[PDB]
């Protein structure tokens, strides 16, 4: 659907904003960045719009080489450069019968 | 994490077309749950959701192969949400697993939008 994107859209964009607030919400779009070799919405600028999230940081999730600290200062050749919106939300509509129908 | 608990009960070996009734017991700081959900995970298999409880208005969500025979409830006054699992077929064993989400996304069944998990009971179902 394109419900099931604007929605993923919107609630990951959301998401982002309350990263720094939520320690959980932190954990589950770390595992979805990593997870899926992704970073940030549309691109990994996106983070430079958040909190917190000074430019040239990034969550450590967005490292293509996962340590601590590395998305402080990061260099752009060692992130994912794909946002996770198009990504992610691509996989959820090719598996929707099985994530969302009551 | 350890914000919320979930501990999960009625697992068991049954013969095929029998049934069982799954419980999860939470504690700690529920109040901001989302979902209950209920995830198996099959000798062989990847974890897969199988239902899902949204408290905000009730709705219910099923995997297509267990729609009809299972159904996911929420006892409020015991803290408990159940998983009655009827017509019990031999691809229904597998690990089950509780789970918890926080606001944020709206995809029922997919592992990725849950915190809080249970250490999981064995269903197996004999042919
Ligand atoms: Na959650």
């Amino acid at each position: 659907r394109d419900k099931v994107m604007s929605e993923f859209n919107n609630n990951f964009r959301q998401q982002m904003e309350n990263y720094p607030k939520n320690s959980h919400t932190a954990s589950i779009l770390d595992r979805m960045q990593a997870d899926f070799k992704c970073c940030g919405a549309a691109s990994y600028t996106d983070w430079e719009k958040i909190p917190s999230m000074s430019k040239n940081r990034v969550p450590d999730s967005c490292c293509i080489s996962v340590t601590v600290g590395c998305g402080i200062n990061f260099n752009e050749k060692a992130i994912h450069k794909e946002g996770c919106v198009e990504k992610i939300g691509g996989w959820l509509r090719k598996n929707v019968e099985n994530l969302y129908f009551q | 994490s350890s914000q919320v608990q979930l501990v999960e009960s009625g697992g068991g070996s049954v013969q095929a077309g029998g049934s069982l009734r799954l419980s999860c017991a939470a504690s700690g700081s529920i109040s901001s749950i989302t979902y209950l959900g209920w995830f198996r995970q099959a000798p062989g298999k990847e974890r897969e959701g199988v239902a899902a409880l949204m408290t905000t208005d009730g709705s219910t969500y099923y995997a297509n192969s267990v729609k009809g025979r299972f159904t996911v409830s929420l006892d409020n006054a015991k803290n408990t949400v159940y998983l009655q699992m009827n017509s019990l077929k031999p691809e229904d064993t597998a690990l089950y697993y509780c789970a918890a989400a926080e606001n944020g996304f709206k995809i029922p069944l997919w592992e990725y939008i849950y915190t809080y998990w249970g250490q999981g009971t064995q269903v197996t179902v004999s042919a």
